[PDB]
């Protein structure tokens, strides 16, 4: 008899017999309250009796009940999230029935911590991941970018190497917002959990793709992060080929992530002995200059210590 | 003003004729942020760059002792309003009344459990959020009062009861793991010194494991990289002295590519929104690069200036977060609320204050009236507060049990 905190017919508590016997344990904030709350009828009420309960420990089926509402007046009360999964267990309840109500609550508040958390040892209680991967792309179809259900998503994966089929999911997330960071973070976690990229057919499709990407929406940031981020590994002048490739960009598609980039290019050169490093260093001190004084200016400090480090460094 | 700067009008985003719910939605936030920048013009006024100090005040002295029930929802982080409040009083110079200080100490001492560690209100279990904040606003207080609250002996024994195997924390028991529950555990065990020996024995290398393929940090290894929990990873570093454990440069690269060409403030991760929380979440790990680079005796460092724009940032602060009615805010639009205020602000002495050594180096914009006290980077309360509190505190020994 669950009576919603919503329904036009909600009595408070106090107004309540089945409840009747139990005195409410009101808040102590002391003689002389700070931050203090000025809660409303209903909030103060419902309180009220799940402080009673908890002081007595009053494992009942109705103090189960109570907490629902108490999780619904404020569903970051990690308190009574607590006491809710103590009775949980105790009245030996139905957690399927209990995925039902997690399941809601998270479509209510998916950028809560704890209706997350508590979906978490729900799933790990069953040790049933079944239902995940689809709920979680329910919300992220709401928010491809809530960072509690990509957690989630990562965590049922790993936890039940329910890896075949998430690049593919990736690749639908990703035709739907190429500029998705949260995708590609996903697409990372993914290959580096999987194959790797040390294969070096894979790294070639990798890095295929993200240029390809970067041709259609070169201001995409994400795609070049993705890039610099799988080769940035292995250092970037370890690949003679690609700096050619990205020098054509130049005029076509070249935003001043292409420009950073080449800097970032030309710094691991440095470090890797290459040929022509008096030219080298000075084409990476013209673009840092670029940089600083025109094409990415708010980040003009950063690229100066560039410019001042790499002198030190090549002089 | 670099934002009113003609040349600035070439910042706006370029969608490369090919939208998506990101670069639409970052659209609608540059257009609401022009409005803003070109008021003056559209008004014919001299641009005034002036922090609402008297406004900002009576809002946070207000709520400091009474809120609504809008503030239902923050019923179990209440040391969290204590610490937001008191800290931005602290940084708009604002005192404590040696009357209002004891009640706060005195409630602080409600939410305190018997088993350690802080309750976010009289009665509810300890958790390490509200214990990092309860501890930080006892610090800011500071009084002998304030630091007798804490049960030391207990609040180590907390910190063991969450420690991990792996080195990661939980945030409380039967809670989860995030690199905020380190930060949290490494802010108050270094400032209440009850440090052990293996406390925080293998912490460092969990934490690295959370730097990720953009060379910021996520919540647990995998995640995306956010600003939120990139402060916490690096900040946690520099109080155990591990920074280094961190590929500093590709974070240094990553945590500038978050300020925004155009807004000025920073994003939590990229292509996300500008937010106002972020001067100091983002902008506060410069201070904390600067350090630590520099421990490595980094040549190229700058001597008067953080590696990030500052007058942009100031500006988006200033112009863009401030409410009128008093307290600040996410971004144009938004509620003001005690949280955004604390970071606004936080954010703004960041941005005003430089230091390296004997350098000392200040840049504030608007009225010099909008000058505020400098903050600590890592712990974010006044750097004075820190050295008081670590040297009061040491004069206990770490609790052998
Ligand atoms: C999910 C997320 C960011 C994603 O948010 P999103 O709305 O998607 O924003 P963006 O688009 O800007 O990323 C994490 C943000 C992390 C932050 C802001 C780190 O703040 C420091 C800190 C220390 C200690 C405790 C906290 C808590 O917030 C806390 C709260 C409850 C319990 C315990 C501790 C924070
Ligand atoms: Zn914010």
């Amino acid at each position: 008899g669950f009576l919603s905190l919503d329904s036009p017919t909600y009595v408070l508590y106090r107004d309540r017999a089945e409840w009747a016997d139990i005195d409410p344990v009101p808040q102590n904030d002391g003689p002389s309250p700070v931050v203090q709350i000025i809660y409303s009828e209903k909030f103060r009420d419902v309180y009220d009796y799940f402080r009673a309960v908890l002081q007595r420990d009053e494992r009942s089926e109705r103090a189960f009940k109570l907490t629902r509402d108490a999780i619904e007046l404020n569903a970051a009360n990690y308190t009574v999230w607590h006491f809710r999964r103590v009775l949980l267990r105790s009245l030996q309840k139905d957690l399927q029935e209990e995925m039902n109500y997690i399941t809601a609550i998270i479509e209510e508040q998916p950028k809560n911590y704890q209706v997350w958390h508590h979906r978490r040892v729900l799933v790990e209680w069953l040790k049933d991941p079944s239902q995940e991967l689809e709920f979680i792309a329910d919300i992220l179809n709401q928010d491809a970018k809530n960072y509690h259900a990509w957690q989630h998503r990562q965590w049922v994966i790993q936890e039940f190497r329910l890896w075949d089929n998430e690049l593919q999911y990736v690749d639908q997330l990703l035709k739907e917002d190429v500029r998705n960071n949260s995708v590609w973070n996903q697409r990372h976690f993914v290959i580096s959990n999987t194959t790797g990229y040390s294969d070096r057919a894979v790294l070639e499709r990798e890095v295929q793709y993200t240029l390809e990407m970067i041709k259609l929406v070169p201001h995409n940031e994400s795609a070049w992060n993705y890039l610099k981020g799988i080769l940035q590994d292995r250092g970037l002048s370890r690949y003679p080929n690609l700096l050619n490739q990205l020098l054509d960009l130049q005029p076509s598609h070249s935003s001043p992530y292409l420009i950073a980039f080449l800097v970032d290019i030309y710094e691991d050169m440095l470090e890797n002995q290459c040929d022509n490093k008096e030219d080298i260093l000075n084409k990476a001190l013209e673009l840092c200059e670029i940089l600083a004084k025109e094409k990415d200016t708010i980040r003009k400090e950063y690229w100066r210590y560039i410019g001042r480090s790499l002198q030190s460094k090549h002089s | 003003l670099y934002s009113l700067r003609p040349e600035h009008a070439r910042e706006r985003l370029q969608d490369d004729s090919v939208e998506t719910v990101t670069s639409i939605e970052q659209a609608k936030v540059e257009e609401k942020i022009q409005e803003v920048f070109s008021s003056y013009k559209f008004n014919h006024l001299v641009p005034r760059l002036v922090l609402q100090r008297e406004k900002h005040f009576h809002y946070l002295k207000r709520g400091l002792r009474q809120l609504t029930d809008a503030y239902e929802c923050l019923d179990a982080s209440r040391p969290w309003l204590c610490y937001w409040i008191l800290h931005s009083l602290e940084l708009l110079d604002e005192p404590i009344p040696q009357i209002v200080a004891t009640d706060v100490c005195q409630f602080l001492e409600l939410c305190q459990s018997p088993d350690g560690g802080f309750g976010g209100g009289p009665g509810q279990y300890p958790h390490l959020a509200p214990t990092y904040a309860a501890v930080n606003a006892l610090c800011i207080i500071g009084t002998e009062e304030a630091y007798n609250v804490i049960n030391r002996e207990k609040l180590l024994q907390y910190l063991y009861s969450l420690k991990q195997p792996d080195g990661s924390f939980l945030m409380h028991v039967g809670g989860e793991v995030d690199v905020r529950s380190a930060y949290c555990a490494a802010s108050v065990a270094s400032l209440t010194n009850i440090i052990t020996p293996d406390l925080f024995e293998g912490t460092a290398e969990w934490i690295a494991r959370c730097q990720n393929w953009e060379g910021g940090i996520g919540g647990v290894p995998g995640m995306e990289a956010h600003g939120g929990y990139t402060f916490c990873g690096l900040a946690a570093l520099v109080i155990l002295k591990k920074e280094r454990s961190l590929n500093l440069k590709s974070l240094l690269q990553w945590v500038t590519s978050r300020q925004m060409r155009f807004e000025g403030g920073f994003q939590g991760r990229c292509n996300k929104l500008v937010d106002g929380c972020y001067s100091f979440w983002q902008a506060g790990l410069l201070p904390l690069l600067h350090r630590a680079l520099h421990a490595q005796g980094d040549p190229a460092l700058s001597m008067s200036h953080w590696m990030f724009h500052q007058q942009a940032l100031q500006e988006y602060i200033l112009m863009c977060c401030q409410c009128p009615a008093g307290g600040l805010l996410d971004k144009p639009g938004k509620s003001r609320d005690f949280y955004h205020t604390c970071y606004c602000l936080s954010g703004l002495s960041i941005a005003q204050h430089f230091g390296s050594g004997a350098m000392l180096h200040d840049v504030v914009m608007g009225v010099p009236e909008n000058v505020l006290q400098p903050t600590h980077p890592v712990y974010n309360i006044g750097p004075d507060k820190v050295i008081q509190a670590t040297t009061h505190f040491l004069q206990k020994p770490v609790p052998g049990f």
